[PDB]
């Protein structure tokens, strides 16, 4: 997805209080594809982001029909 | 005093798929109006069609285009090659 705040939204899922198990997370990301420049991209949101908040908590013609 | 028409230009084309064909002068007075009009009903959609764009000189594309607008379908499509030629040869030389 375009959003990576929801793609970590979405796995953290069943990791939570409660669980019980390692959480093993496979994302499917298709080889020589644009989904490539999406999670490239993603990750562009995603750094533009993070290294604040560690901050932050730090400090046709002639054919006529007729 | 001297006054002109088309029928001349219409009567090479007669003997031009017609070289054995007649035409009377009541049929000819039709095709002088008949003519003129045909000119006059794309000549102003063309001269219209240049006011639509704000430009400001008839071409014709204008012209190809206003023939889109009147002449239907296959017929549309002969008249614009024939049209294409003509500038095409005329362009050429």
């Amino acid at each position: 997805d375009w959003n990576p705040q929801a793609d970590l939204q979405a796995m953290d899922r069943a990791h939570r209080i409660g669980q019980k198990k390692q959480v093993k997370v496979f994302r499917l990301v298709t080889d020589n594809s644009v989904e490539e420049k999406i999670l490239e991209r993603a990750t562009q949101k995603l750094r533009l982001d993070q290294l604040v908040i560690q901050q932050n908590r730090t400090s046709n013609p002639t054919k006529r029909e007729r | 005093s001297r006054k002109e028409s088309y029928a001349i230009y219409v009567y090479k084309v007669l003997k031009q798929v017609h070289p054995d064909t007649g035409i009377s002068s009541k049929a000819m007075s039709i095709m002088n109006s008949f003519v003129n009009d045909v000119f006059e009903r794309i000549a102003g959609e063309a001269s219209r069609l240049a006011h639509y764009n704000k430009r400001s000189t008839i071409t014709s594309r204008e012209i190809q285009t206003a023939v889109r607008l009147l002449l239907p379908g296959e017929l549309a499509k002969h008249a614009v090659s024939e049209g294409t030629k003509a500038v095409t040869k005329y362009t050429s030389a």
